[PDB]
């Protein structure tokens, strides 16, 4: 069941054999079952998607377009701190810089283009800061390398960029959704060279479910909150479907689990009045497509 | 001159149908096609429209300023006649 | 003398890329013999997309391209367009007929005096998205009725086509109107009619009408009869399963006629909610 508004917790008290949610402990049979029982749950902002990332970005403004994607497309194999802007050297010396903004040897992006497509450079095995996605957004599209001994510097871009700039970071500077972000991190990584495969084999077996033959301990899963958001809820929840409709035409007939959903409200967060984009629109009927294929 | 042939009365532009000063009707039984042409039907004439929607193989009824009075024509076979081709596919696979 | 387009937007010696262009659309370049990648057209489309520029020119194509890079990378549309390109070309300007030859050869039979290993072609498509099942499937049918006129009645056989739910993508239209010229044939199966196209009710010469309820559904479809009779629509909507009604130029009255099962059934699979326990 996919409740929006707290109310249904009032009738649902004393059922045996249930796994309740709000927005490690597991009791059994011999315990009454009542109120103050609630658990928390967290997403983080990895979860959107890509193409929820970039529909959130919404670029419609001039060549922002590549910017974007090179951007979310250099994150594993790019080399960066925390405030030490500078490119490794591939002999081993090292010439340091400070935090001004002033071209030096940035000559070399296609010699790390050209690595980067060749897939044989060091990657990154930790956890990206918010603040590295912004830090690579605005450093592209600054500068202006020229063709042989020289530099031109042009303002229009930064002046162009300006407003991408704002509107990228001053909406992520809120408090509103701030509350309902975990940071604590900490998790593990396993080896073998597929791992892409565990990044998401991860949730769909956490959040979703495992196979048949296998056990899983939740057998109900209620989502309940009383928070909500006036422009940012129904993609929230929108967003879930799209993630959800892949899962399940990835799982195939070989892997399959019946489901009952009770979702509730559609009309408030199905379709959004305020958003021109129809992307959501063929995600939500190719899950209700899939939902005919299986026992759904 | 003209003459006009179709098989959809409300294809027709409804000006040019009025125009003509004779008429002919074969079996139709699309009401809404009847209906049109009683549109531009000669009053009077009753009893011979209940055949229109049950007119058989092969008869039509006339009426006009070239007839004396309406009547229920059996049209005869001309020979030769047209093409006729009506393909049929059991001979092509036999 | 070498170039490469790159991805970036990248600049580089844009003195002589005009000369580049301008030999490009005068066509005074080396032909080649193996079929592009379709991101091609986009990397084409970037390049003329372009002294001094400016970028207010450059921003009028950013839906095209931006929408093709976010259409590509999706396993649902990947999975049925094979994009592996590097096919090979004859030499000439008449590439296209051979490559529509051979899809419709193979797939929709064969020309006149050429022998076939087969005489019933099944497709099954169940996992096809209707999101880009229409337009595709459209496509292939005004591709086979394009191919069809060039062949004529002299170079032609008969064939007989099934379509179940085709008022999903009957909605390019020539294909039923030619059918009679070209020794084609068509059955209709769907369960909405108000869906289906206007003029290619009309044309269809027989009628099957089940169980049917809904007065849209039988509204329209007596707006478009030729050879029916007003005393039989009444019952349509008492059907029992299995009985239909037809009036058309095989019967002299319309006859109520049970229909005879036929053995073994078609592929109805029920998922029990019981023995999978």
């Amino acid at each position: 069941i996919f409740d929006i508004n707290g109310e249904y917790a009032q009738a649902f008290t004393g059922i045996p054999n249930v796994k309740h949610t709000i927005l490690e402990k597991k009791q059994q049979k011999g315990e009454l079952y009542s109120e103050e029982y609630y658990c928390y749950k967290k997403i983080p902002y990895q979860a959107l998607g890509f193409a929820g990332l970039i529909k959130l970005l919404r670029p419609s403004d001039k060549t922002q377009l590549p910017a974007l994607r090179n951007a979310l497309s250099a994150i594993n194999r790019t080399h960066f701190k925390s405030r030490n802007i500078y490119l490794e050297k591939d002999d081993g010396e090292t010439f340091l810089l400070y935090d001004d903004c002033r071209d030096t040897n940035q000559s070399k992006l296609a010699e790390w283009l050209d690595l980067l497509r060749r897939r044989r450079l060091k990657r990154t095995n930790v956890w990206p800061p918010f603040k590295s996605l912004a830090t690579l957004v605005a450093e592209f599209g600054c500068v202006a390398a020229d063709r042989s001994n020289g530099s031109k510097r042009d303002a229009f871009g930064f002046s162009n960029v300006l407003p991408l700039v704002k509107i990228i970071q001053q909406l992520a500077e809120d408090i509103r959704f701030k509350s309902i972000v975990n940071l604590n991190g900490g998790g593990e990584l396993a080896d073998g060279g597929t791992h892409w495969d565990k990044a998401m084999s991860d949730e769909v077996d956490y959040f979703f479910g495992k196979e048949k033959g296998q056990e899983n301990d939740w057998n109900v899963h209620i989502v309940n909150m009383k928070n909500l958001a006036q422009d940012h809820a129904p993609m929230l929840l929108s967003a879930l479907l799209e993630m959800f409709a892949e899962i399940l035409f990835r799982r195939g007939q070989e892997r399959s689990y019946p489901t009952v959903l009770l979702l509730e409200e559609a009309h408030h967060y199905l379709r959004d009045p305020y958003a021109e984009i129809d992307s959501q629109i063929k995600a939500y009927e190719r899950l209700a497509k899939e939902g005919r294929k299986f026992k759904c | 001159s003209l003459i006009v042939s179709t098989q959809r009365p409300s294809e027709l532009s409804p000006t040019v149908l009025a125009m003509c000063s004779n008429w002919f009707s074969l079996r139709l039984t699309n009401e809404r096609d009847l209906q049109a042409l009683r549109y531009a039907m000669e009053s009077g004439n009753e009893q011979i429209l209940k055949q229109i929607s049950g007119l058989p193989r092969g008869d039509a009824v006339a009426f006009g300023s070239a007839f004396n009075l309406p009547v229920r024509i059996s049209i005869n076979q001309a020979r030769p006649g047209p093409k006729s081709s009506d393909a049929v596919f059991s001979e092509e696979w036999a | 003398e070498t170039f490469l387009l790159y991805d970036d937007c990248r600049d580089t010696n844009q003195s002589k890329l005009a000369e580049w262009l301008d030999l490009l659309r005068r066509r005074r370049l080396k032909r080649t013999n193996v079929w592009p990648p379709f991101k091609s057209l986009a990397t084409l489309v970037a390049e003329f997309g372009c002294s001094k520029r400016d970028a207010f020119g450059f921003s009028n194509v950013l839906p095209l391209v931006k929408i093709i890079q976010q259409l590509a990378e999706d396993i649902r549309f990947k999975s049925i367009v094979n994009l592996n390109g590097g096919g090979e070309l004859a030499d000439g300007g008449t590439h296209w007929d051979k490559a529509m030859s051979d899809e419709v050869d193979y797939f929709f039979g064969k020309e006149k005096g050429q022998e076939n290993d087969w005489n019933v072609h099944i497709v099954n498509m169940k996992n096809l998205a209707q999101d880009h099942a229409p337009m595709l499937l459209s496509a292939l049918l005004e591709m086979f009725a394009e191919i069809l006129f060039r062949r004529g009645q002299e170079r032609s056989y008969p064939t007989v086509l099934l379509l179940e739910e085709a008022h999903h993508y009957l909605r390019y239209e020539r294909l039923a109107k030619e059918g009679r010229k070209f020794k084609c044939s068509l059955i209709v199966s769907t369960q909405r009619p108000s869906e289906l196209s206007p003029t290619v009710l009309a044309m269809c010469s027989n009628w099957f009408s089940l169980r049917l309820t809904n007065e849209r559904d039988l509204q329209a479809l007596r707006y478009a009869m030729e050879s029916g009779n007003e005393q039989i629509l009444k019952q349509i909507s008492g059907l029992p399963r299995g009985d239909a009604v037809a009036f058309g130029s095989a019967f002299n009255l319309p006859v109520r006629i049970s229909i005879n099962q036929a053995r073994p059934g078609p592929k109805s699979s029920d998922a029990v909610f019981s023995e999978e326990w």
